[PDB]
């Protein structure tokens, strides 16, 4: 049935720069049929935010830096000078048909300068071996851009296969990133095995960093 | 004070039936129209529903034909979601929304969501664990220190440190499914290396889905 | 653009009758566009009221002998035991546009037993001769069918294009109707001759009804 | 206690300027959105504009853009079509109307209509003559009287009956157009014979478009 068609699908942009989404009707429409487009911002762990209604009127409290244009079957959302508060997933959304449909989605990324993680290791508690279990954790703060690697070493054995990671969403104030990378291990592993590093590789680290603890030590 | 709030949203095994409830405060829902929309995890919006209670007239995506019915209770002004036969496509979060004033077609007000988790395992609470501080580990000229909260489930968790006492350099990451199926995370915050072993971090870690609260006082090892 | 289509654009039925009404829209449609169809009733001097919304809703205050049902792109206004007092033209009107249109609407008239006319003649005032016109009129009251013949005479010469008439709605109560006749003469036309006349043939007379005055009688 | 009612109509000259008002009661115009709709003499109902007061927010038919202008006044819980440039085609009862409740789509309140005639012609008052039957004239009992009114521009007239108290028997006859270019309409009723030249029967007839009043008292000669 009738949808529409979201692009670009993501983008990465500076501060003050324009940037243009664009939301097209997947066919034709008979003329003289309203779709009464809206647009949406989305943040992490928020609802969305109405931003533009029936097109191109601006919603109340919204900056006006948002605009939204439409011709035919093809419809714009427009932020004229992008702020670090923009970093948000964009929608759109046609009412041609009952239900009305969502685009897909936009996520804008703000592009900043540089910045390399300030970066820390865990050891595991003593609370937690008591289960049979060891947690290492490694913390990359407040870096850009957010392509980061992160390799383990147990007694300079890599460590392959036993770790997750998670990544923050964009810092709305200062467009960084943070990232962990957990090492899971048996007690019995665990106490078998000195020292534990973690080596972080970034585009802002000139060489790799490595962080470092000798498990009984302090 | 234009509110709304669902509630009523968490975990229930495939083919069960859950109520949803969506309380709106600052406007009465007989004036208006009442929408669902819901969202799986690291997906787009789904429209789900929507209700002029007035007249009692419904419309549903074709997704729920059949299986959810969407009402509203005027004296009570509540919209409910009843969803029956549940399936694990249907997780996500949930969202109610209006529409204002006589201005159709956008939804300008919406609620905070709540979670709808389709699944035969059943709910745990974390284990909560320190991320010590150190004097000895300092980087970009501070001290970092945090929780780990381990094997929970379903999503989710809330960490606030110094009970919101403390909210600048924290970063309580997504969770990540472990190979168990349970949920971890942590929750990290930086600090000045003077501030060790004199000032006191407390994270305090809510998973209501188990009823689980703990307070977790994390301080260098000695 | 898309219209809708109504049928038939008149029809007669008699107290107690199902009476249906169709509105078809020009084309197709995309499937999920709502088109939100309204019925209106109006009668004589008087704005449309909604009988009828979004498709099958009965709007409040209005008799239950009204629904209306739509499938795909026909829809259907019913009144399920018609009354005297349904005597109105009905419209379709269509949202799937904007501007939305109407159907170009349905004459509905109430059919019932025949009824001979009432038949009165009315001379010119010596007022309005003093300003060089004389008119004649001829009534015709309560009556059914609508159909009628009034024929003009004076002192025996059969008046052609010189007269026009007048017809009343259908009554809302009694389903007739009445009918005048104007018959125009100059003043001096009028004062040379004797005997007006005016004869009329209705079905529900045997024969023809003849009212007539002599001039200067009074 | 809903309401709305329009004003503004009457006799323009072609290309001439008119501004209607559709003033509302019961309600807010604010919380809604007003239509204007119009019905040519004759003929179907034709949708003109729209607004949404709160934001401004118009829509028009293809007929009369760049021509009319619909807006309002919140203050005044009045709306208005301003139109210009008026063509004969316009000619038309114009109507305004409402949506209710969140009720899109649906008008549930409509004014009584306004009549908009486009025209070169000018007002003309009708001159009003009795109708009644000649002194030698027989009846079985009932007899008729009434009212010409002759020789008026624009539509409308209204006649009443003895001040509104003789509203029984009566008919008052769709007005026809007249070679010269003017109305004239009669209005009849039907009394009992016995009461002509006992009872007083007065016609009533308003010509608002010239500011003509009648009240003529009609008896046989």
């Amino acid at each position: 049935d009738i949808q529409m068609t979201q692009s670009p699908s993501s983008l990465s942009a500076s501060v003050g720069d324009r940037v243009t989404i664009t939301c097209r009707a997947s066919q034709d429409i008979p003329r003289r049929i309203s779709g009464y487009v809206a647009w949406y911002q989305q943040k992490p762990g928020k609802a969305p935010k109405l931003l533009i209604y029936w097109g191109s009127y601006l919603y109340s409290g919204v900056p006006s830096r948002f605009s939204g244009s439409g011709s035919g079957t093809d419809f714009t959302l427009t932020i004229s000078s992008l702020q670090p508060e923009d970093f948000a997933t964009y929608y759109c959304q046609q009412h041609y048909t009952t239900p009305p449909t969502f685009g897909q989605g936009t996520k804008v990324e703000i592009k900043r300068t540089v910045a390399a993680p300030s970066v820390f290791i865990f050891p595991p508690s003593d609370e937690q071996l008591k289960s049979g279990t060891a947690s290492v954790v490694c913390l990359l703060n407040n870096f850009y851009p957010r392509e980061a690697k992160v390799q383990w070493k147990v007694d300079n054995a890599l460590q392959s296969g036993n770790s997750q990671e998670s990544v923050t969403e964009q810092d709305s104030k200062d467009s960084t990133y943070s990232l962990s990378s957990t090492l899971t291990l048996s007690k019995a592993d665990y106490e078998k095995h000195k020292v534990y590093a973690c080596e972080v590789t970034h585009q802002g680290l000139s060489s790799p960093v490595t962080k470092s603890f000798n498990r009984g030590e302090c | 004070e234009v509110q709304l709030v669902e509630s009523g949203g968490g975990l229930v095994q495939p083919g069960g039936s859950l109520r949803l409830s969506c309380a709106a405060s600052g406007f009465n829902i007989k004036d208006t129209w009442i929408h669902w929309v819901r969202q799986a995890p690291g997906k787009g919006l789904e429209w789900v529903a929507r209700i002029y209670p007035t007249n009692g007239y419904t419309r549903y995506a074709d997704s729920v034909k059949g299986r959810f019915t969407i009402s509203a209770d005027t004296s009570k002004n509540t919209a409910y979601l009843q969803m029956n036969s549940l399936r694990a496509e249907d997780t996500a979060v949930y969202y109610c929304s209006r529409w204002g004033g006589f201005m159709f077609y956008a939804m300008d007000y919406w609620g905070q969501g709540t979670l709808v988790t389709v699944s035969s395992a059943s709910t745990k609470g974390p284990s909560v664990f320190p991320l010590a501080p150190s004097s000895k580990s300092t980087s970009g000229g501070t001290a970092a220190l945090g929780c780990l909260v381990k094997d929970y489930f379903p999503e989710p968790v809330t960490v606030s440190w110094n009970s919101g006492a403390l909210t600048s350099g924290v970063h309580t990451f997504p969770a990540v499914l472990q190979s168990s199926g349970l949920y971890s995370l942590s929750s990290v915050v930086t600090v000045p290396s003077s501030s060790l072993g004199t000032q006191t971090y407390i994270c305090n870690v809510n998973h209501k889905p188990s009823n689980t609260k703990v307070d977790k006082k994390v301080e260098p090892k000695s």
